[PDB]
């Protein structure tokens, strides 16, 4: 008679129906990604529309069960996602035009290309074509031609499409009783219903701003180290107290600095750790790469992989006859069906990638006992963070000497470890200010604090303050930098990259303290230790059925994000950068410009 | 390797909802629509009215743990009737003298 009995009955039947259609919808996308055919492209749209319209029809009966009469926490969380009507709250005209803008911006990004200024006949697409050239290009003009001319026909063209993208998504949040669309992405961290563990949506703005303050002293020493290496090339354009150019960051948008690791090597007289040449002599194929990584999950106490997982894996691309996407991705269909689509070659990166791709599958096995509505990560940052901590332990010299990749006589000292910590810093340390910059910019534009004319005015002004990057060619309001970005144009979460760094280092410190590892943190290895896998397995099976603030306390003992593991893991590198930057100026100024002298 | 086929097998169903728990050794084939709340159903699907029978998805691609298992349950009951069924016997060699 109570609403709780009626709500639980609706959720018991919905978990079965939603699980059957989601499996067929994910299976149609699997056959389309592994094989390009005219039958698979239609099955993906057919099975995709049946599951998309299924949540819309069940949303009508979900809003008829108010959460005020339900005293259960697990029931209100399952009805929290079903209570939202999605795009049904928008008008019929705005709902149909919303999918058009998303498909148009995604098509222009895929079909966009920059023709060679010297060779007008040859025109190369961005991915892979332009993204590959910008990695190894040391030229000043060659990098500027691809970086500047892209936003001319893309950033300027996507500006009217981005203006409509802001207006349409703001009307959805207003009908959902949200302050703005920037608050919509902050609702993933929302926690209510438990005394003392409640987490407000507006708290994330103060959290990412406060944790970034302690990141500055670590980032300023690394930014001055990279600038000192490239200062001798162009002393006129690169000022010691100034900022680095935008096109020299190693790629188009400057997301990762790993491309600059070649010239930034502190000591070139010492060898580097590489498993590529070691796997050639051992004669290993794609079958034993996942097999050796499966034993890593057994040593920590986690269950092994099912027979259907290894049998259905796609280990290569059979030429151009049957084409498959080589971008590594872990696809979770349902009902114990786990598959991964990746093109596996023999490289040092594919070894660490195998631990990351199998990390998502191993992460899905713990909470697989939960209902379909309760199967998910506790947030958007925990998805990729679980797979990264598996690769960090594999990249240590201790794990490589265990299975025989690295020779046991390899000398391990400060000179070898500082070279390894610098490569990870370019990917990690360089990501946080860039992710905090663009995400905070989206929150300000979606809120309305920045007029349409000041989009680019505040973009580059706040860029020199955060990441210390200035534009070689000044841009007007016609250009839009985020419009060309993969995550913004495809409507994917950009905040998951900032919080991932803080969550993965907390888990790295907690698991090494449970297994009683001594010494620096980068020397830790979680293999052969079954004590750390037991404390982690308790949280992995919770998912989002429990508050992420409560599940985080059960591992690291912290109720929020903390920078302490970020500084301790980078502490050996921070002490070396401070001594080398004494001859230079630590920090940068925002008043310097390459075209303003 | 037998029941599951490509495309799914909807022939095998199960009763998801019932007003109470079944008694031991009871079989209920009634297809009557289950009524969750006080809203009248009258065989028409709608609010608080759900069709109890649901389908088992059967394909070879599902994980091993959720693969369907054919279960044969033998009920052993000793009544006051004369015993008939017994275990197998064994015959030995015959010797004389």
């Amino acid at each position: 008679s109570t609403i709780e009995e009626q709500a639980k009955t609706f959720l018991d039947k919905f978990n079965h129906e939603a699980e059957d259609l989601f499996y067929q919808s994910s299976l149609a996308s699997w056959n389309y990604n592994t094989n390009i055919t005219e039958e698979n492209v239609q099955n993906m749209n057919n099975a995709g529309d049946k599951w998309s319209a299924f949540l819309k029809e069940q949303s009508t009966l979900a809003q008829m069960y108010p959460l005020q009469e339900i005293q259960n926490l697990t029931v209100k969380l399952q009805l929290q996602a079903l209570q939202q009507n999605g795009s049904s709250v928008l008008s019929e005209d705005k709902s149909k035009r919303l999918n058009t803008i998303l498909n148009t911006m995604s098509t222009i990004y895929s079909t966009g290309k920059v023709c060679n200024p010297d060779n007008p006949q040859e025109c190369l697409l961005l991915e892979p074509g332009l993204n590959e050239i910008m990695a190894n290009s040391l030229d000043y003009n060659e990098r500027l031609w691809a970086w500047e001319s892209w936003r001319s026909e893309v950033g300027k063209q996507l500006r009217p499409l981005y203006e409509e993208y802001v207006v349409l998504k703001n009307e959805m949040a207003r009908a959902n009783h949200y302050e703005d669309y920037g608050d919509y992405w902050r609702g993933d961290y929302e926690v209510n219903g438990v005394d003392g563990y409640d987490y407000s949506r507006g708290q994330l703005i103060e959290d990412v701003e406060h944790t970034f303050e302690e990141i500055k002293p670590l980032y300023e020493h690394l930014h001055a180290y990279v600038r000192a290496k490239l200062m001798n090339a162009y002393p006129s354009y690169i000022s010691p107290i100034g900022c680095l150019p935008a096109h020299l960051l190693g790629d188009m948008w400057g997301r990762f600095w790993t491309n600059l690791y070649s010239l930034t090597v502190p000591f070139g007289q010492k060898p580097n750790i590489d498993v590529t040449d070691a796997m050639v002599d051992q004669a290993w194929d794609a079958q034993r790469i996942f097999k050796e990584a499966e034993k890593f999950f057994v040593s920590v106490g986690l269950p092994n992989m099912t027979q259907g997982f290894w049998e259905n894996s796609m280990l290569t691309d059979p030429g151009n006859v049957q084409k498959a996407v080589c971008h590594p991705t872990a696809w979770d269909l349902g009902k114990g069906d786990f598959r991964i689509l990746m093109c596996t070659k023999v490289t040092m990166d594919d070894f660490l990638t195998a631990h990351h791709e199998m990390g998502h599958i191993q992460y899905d096995m713990a909470y697989a006992a939960q209902p379909f509505l309760l199967r998910n990560g506790a947030n958007e940052g925990f998805h990729e963070a679980v797979g990264e901590i598996m690769s960090l332990s594999a990249a240590t010299p201790k794990h490589l000497k265990s299975i025989g990749l690295l020779s046991p006589d390899f000398q391990e000292d400060n000179e070898t470890e500082i070279n390894f910590l610098l490569k990870q810093a370019l990917t990690i340390v360089g990501t946080l200010p860039f992710t905090y910059m663009l995400e905070k910019w989206r929150w300000m534009v979606f809120k309305g604090e920045i007029p349409k004319d000041q989009w680019m005015k505040k973009w580059w002004e706040m860029k020199r303050e955060i990441v210390g990057v200035v534009e070689p060619v000044p841009h007007d309001e016609t250009y839009c930098d985020p419009a060309s970005l993969f995550h913004v144009s495809n409507d994917y979460s950009f905040i998951r990259y900032y919080t991932r760094t803080l969550y993965q280092f907390q888990f790295q410190e907690a698991l090494c303290q449970a297994a009683k590892h001594e010494g620096p943190l980068h020397k830790c290895d979680i293999s052969n230790s079954t004590e750390a896998g037991q404390k982690l397995f308790n949280m992995l099976r919770l998912g989002k059925s429990e508050p992420w603030t409560l599940a985080l306390e059960n591992v690291v003992g912290a109720k929020n994000m903390n920078v302490r593991p970020l500084l301790n893991y980078f502490e050996p590198l921070f002490t070396w950068l401070k001594d080398q930057n004494k001859n230079s100026f630590v920090g940068w100024s925002t008043d310097w410009s390459p075209y303003a002298d | 390797n037998l029941d599951s086929k490509v495309g799914g097998n909807y022939n095998y169903l199960y009763r998801l909802f019932r007003k109470s728990n079944l008694k031991p050794f009871e079989r209920d084939i009634s297809t009557e629509i289950y009524q969750a709340g006080s809203t009248p159903c009258n065989g028409v699907k709608g609010f608080n009215c759900y069709f109890p029978l649901q389908s088992y998805g059967f394909q070879p691609t599902y994980g091993v743990g959720y693969q369907p298992y054919r279960v044969v349950v033998l009920s052993f009951e000793l009544l006051h009737a004369p015993a008939t069924v017994c275990g197998p016997k064994k015959s030995t060699n015959l010797v004389k003298n």
